[PDB]
């Protein structure tokens, strides 16, 4: 809705720092998986002999 | 003026809220810190990674 939208213009900048919180979210859940699960630098295999 | 006073108010609150977070993430940043420096510097320590 084009009216909604140009009164909603009239309140500032309450979505551009909802977007940024989300985001930051969102960036902060894929370092968490980074931090946690890739920790060795190189990837090892077991031998065929068990 | 009502509607303005609400207005400042609401944004007032928000950057309060998020003040909150922050500073509880950095208390936490900080009681990390203190760990390492009771560990590392006045002691030696056997944990891994750490």
């Amino acid at each position: 809705s084009t009216e909604c939208s140009n009164l909603l213009l009239q309140y500032g900048s309450f979505c551009t720092q909802l977007k940024r919180a989300l985001t930051g979210i969102a960036v902060e859940q894929d370092k968490n998986t980074q931090e946690v699960f890739a920790q060795v630098k190189q990837i090892y295999k077991t031998p065929p002999i068990k | 003026i009502d509607r303005l006073i609400t207005g400042r108010l609401q944004s007032l609150q928000t950057y309060v809220t998020q003040q909150l977070i922050r500073a509880a993430e950095i208390r936490a940043s900080a009681n990390l810190a203190a760990t390492k420096m009771s560990e590392c510097v006045l002691g030696q320590s056997k944990r891994v990674d750490f």
